[PDB]
């Protein structure tokens, strides 16, 4: 449960330092709807469709 | 018979006021507009200009 860190100065300390780096695709069913549009101020307040 | 040609008739363009079209809110119409009289012919009286 204790392995202590002879070589280094701090036992307790975390010695090592690491970085992780991960990518992944992944084919999935899901339905992945649309996507929206905003709204055009003209339309509406000028009455282009009328 | 004699030659069948209008000759009462305004300009569709000259004869009305010079406005800008709304392209847009005229794509948006598919239904019959109505076609008054004094739009044939200017030999038309008072009462049926609104016909």
């Amino acid at each position: 449960a204790d392995l202590p860190q002879y070589p280094f100065a701090d036992q307790q300390a975390e010695v090592c330092t690491y970085v992780v780096q991960s990518t992944a695709v992944m084919p999935t069913p899901m339905i992945f709807g649309p996507s929206p549009v905003e709204q055009l101020a003209v339309i509406e307040t000028e009455d282009l469709f009328e | 018979k004699p030659d069948e040609t209008l000759s009462s008739q305004p300009h569709p363009i000259l004869a009305d006021h010079w406005r800008l079209d709304n392209f847009v809110a005229d794509e948006l119409a598919l239904d019959p507009q109505p076609v008054m009289a004094r739009e044939l012919d200017y030999k038309v009286a008072q009462a049926n200009e609104t016909t």
